[PDB]
């Protein structure tokens, strides 16, 4: 049953941001923190936990083809509106069998990196933001 | 039709080159004529060895002696001879289902 | 429509300060932080977040050439009054289509390096600053 | 105009400690270290800030050809007088147009190494320091 | 089946370059490195991998009769421009079963020998490449 | 018991890769390379090793006759699948005692070669690769 | 009493594999590399090592007259155990003085050879091992 | 058109340094070392480079008739300047089509070879340099 | 001009090591290393290098006529004392222009060999040094 094959490899995956292609995409992450409070019961040696709520962290890695993050949300941050974007990811590799479509809602970026270069050095832009809501779309 | 008649006729030298290029463009046109879906993705195009050995041998010369590879480039004179193999979709118009209870 | 030549290099920029153009450039970078605060809201798990401001931070890196930076400052920090200075940035990479031009306006510098060097080591300046406008010339 | 020759080297630095040319210099390095206070304007989405002052530090290394250190400082520190110096920099590259000398006045050493050695390492000597006045003697 | 004489010679190959037929051919490789990494399965000593990509790599030789490479891409390449060529290889022996061609496509060249002679040793110029794309054409 | 005339030689072997019969075979070889960790036990000074696993490898070369290693993976790797073979090796020796006969499966390759050829030199194709598993068929 | 005589030749060793006498054997080495770690010593310089163990390797080359290799540890690798050997080497000269022989116990093999053969070469088989303990026996 | 004359002889070329011929000259070589990066693109299996820059890189190699090489930078290196030359490279066969010739510019050396001889050997002198710029003179 | 008897011959060398001359030389090598740092400066593809310092480095082999190089620093090692040597190498040859004279100052060895012999092989001695200043003596 297992076999080496099985596992999914990265250079398949495609991201959607706003309905829009990203071609140029490097590396994609969202992820989910739970939070807990410890509690103590009176009798019993083993410590317990109470699960009270959840935190969505994430970040986007990308090539740095086209100044497409500044057209996105740098008039809107100096007014003082906060854009929300939905981002969608589809990971679809052929030896897999199935391949999994996650929606993430409710994005909102930690910062907007206006302009880094080096001499030797090819550019790179990377955006860390945090989510409220996600959805299944067709998962294995 | 339209295609040839336009830049290759008379334009150019029957050689083996000459005849890889206009199978070259005849493959480009159904690829193009692919991405329509109009046809099926597995086209190929390559000269008619039947064809071609028929015509030769009515010439007189002799193709005992004549390798396999050799018969594709010998002279034809002004005549070109080409084979394709194309699979034309169709509607949807039968469907068969067989549901399991 | 996505091809590797189309990434822009570091090489091709150029940094303008001040209206004086700076030929012996290393690295420029300059970023937008938003400050963000957590928001529990009742009935709902997910943690949501309110936008409050931003704050600008980069730093500049040059080779030891002249002593450029000590005519800028050096005087006036120690009299009490602090320049002000714009910056502009041009990255133009033949391979890649247009070129984005950026000014950074208000910038304030953190520190002075009046003296560092070592045996056998060439010599390189670099100096972070804090800036509060930016403006868009020419995006891609 | 910009070439690389051009740039530095920290190998044709010399350095004087109290009018005594230090010969077995390794490396030296001097920084002024801004104060600024974060301050948050009605109205505009920018943090601006408001400079208030500057701290000095610095360090130098140097071999343990000698027991140049301790006659400084070593007796005057047991009974409680701690000694100010002045510094000069002179770095002239054969290649680089110009000098630079940087007087650093007021230093205060922040220790004393009584004995550091180990077997098959040779010894070396490093003591930062605090100052506070600069004074600029023929800067490029 | 199986004879000698069924073995190909390199003495029947020859070599397009950008559409132009080159002559003066000593040798043309061409290749592809796949990209494998090693995964351990739990209650299985052997080790088995996972395909993830290929590389292609290969280089040309040649006789140096003429100035052929230098005005392929000596002034584009100071510009800061990287040109990609197609190279068609064809190996047509008469004993063997027929002929085979390969088109080998976004040919990127890895340096330019600008001169390179010794007395009494005839003059050869051999160009490594990179490539992406293939076809196959009249294969046996 | 043991002669001169035992001594297997590599003429007499032959090769079944997928099922089909090689005849412009050169050579062909498979090992088994262990894996194993050095482990220092207290009291005993020679150190000793624990067996951990294995990994296979081997490589087959072969005249170049025919375009068969084309036929086989030339159009699947581009697409992203990786096909796995079966390779039978039997060297059956009249002098020596019978033949042996081993079943290699899982068989990986590492290479593909498009085009090789040199003026003058005949042509020869090499293609290494790695397996997991194998049978004993017909053992001495 | 030196001789040229006394030497001892190759031709006139043996060798003994897990009871069963090897008839086409080679050549056989084992040796013992010690593990030593330089220690400086204040006043001294010259450096002196202190001895931590030793570790035993070497080899086995044998003509390929049959499978034997493959019946001892073809099968137990697979399951997961690994199985130990003693060997015994005599080398017997009749014009050297006597014989010596010696007992390598705890022999561990590094691989397993499964085919390996080419057109008009004779076959032959090295294995590696590794070992921790011996005995001497005849010692002359 | 080929021809087995046509190809260029290396006693035909001249090497011209500084603006003065050198006739005990046995060999020269030039070439530019592109620096390229690999990129990944999401999708295609084949990985791509970006192009970034070159570098030059060389070498003379000369016959010891004269201390030439003493008398250009053997005093300047001690000072701390460092010369740039320029050479021209002509080769000159009569068979071939024409001549060509090359100016290579800014060449900076590696070494310098103060004194290199042994009993019954002739002596000779090799000097690697490098090299940022070049022209075309009479390309064929 | 440029004639074959011109070139200088190795046999008509001679070498004084701390004022004695050497009779029984085999070959002397002295070189200079110089040490240079990439420097990428930006609007330019061709990378340049700025020169720091250099490194001498030598040889020198002689016939093992007697126990020469003991005597010079095999006591003296021992206690801690590293003495330094001066070494002058003439090449006078009858057919060439002249002869050329080099002084080679601050000399210290790498090495001492105690003992190296062989049946049957005449003995010879190699030492490695390393120098910091050299003169030129009547260069040509």
């Amino acid at each position: 049953n297992m076999e080496a094959r099985n596992v999914m490899s990265g250079t398949w995956g495609e991201l959607w941001l706003d309905g829009n292609k990203v071609a140029e995409v490097k590396k994609f992450q969202a992820k989910m923190e739970f939070t807990k409070e410890d509690i103590i019961i009176a009798g019993q040696m083993g410590t317990d936990t109470k699960y009270m709520g959840y935190k969505g962290k994430g970040s986007i890695t990308l090539y740095h083809v086209s100044s497409r993050m500044h057209k996105l949300i740098g008039e809107k941050i100096k007014r003082g509106s906060e854009p929300r974007f939905v981002a969608i990811s589809k990971l679809n590799d052929p030896d897999s069998y199935g391949a999994e479509r996650i929606a993430v809602k409710n994005i909102a970026f930690d910062d907007l990196t206006l302009a880094d270069w080096e001499v030797g050095v090819k550019g790179e832009i990377e955006a860390p933001f945090t989510f409220t809501e996600y959805d299944f779309l067709d998962i294995i | 039709r339209k295609v040839i008649i336009d830049d290759y006729i008379g334009k150019v030298t029957n050689s083996y080159d000459n005849k890889c290029l206009l199978i070259v463009a005849i493959k480009s046109y159904l690829e193009e004529l692919e991405k329509s879906a109009l046809i099926e993705s597995d086209s190929t195009v390559e000269i008619d060895f039947e064809a071609q050995k028929s015509y030769l041998k009515s010439k007189g010369v002799d193709l005992s002696y004549m390798t396999l590879q050799e018969i594709k480039e010998a002279n034809t004179g002004s005549k070109v001879f080409l084979k394709a193999k194309i699979k034309v979709l169709d509607a949807m118009e039968d469907i068969d289902l067989s549901i399991e209870i």
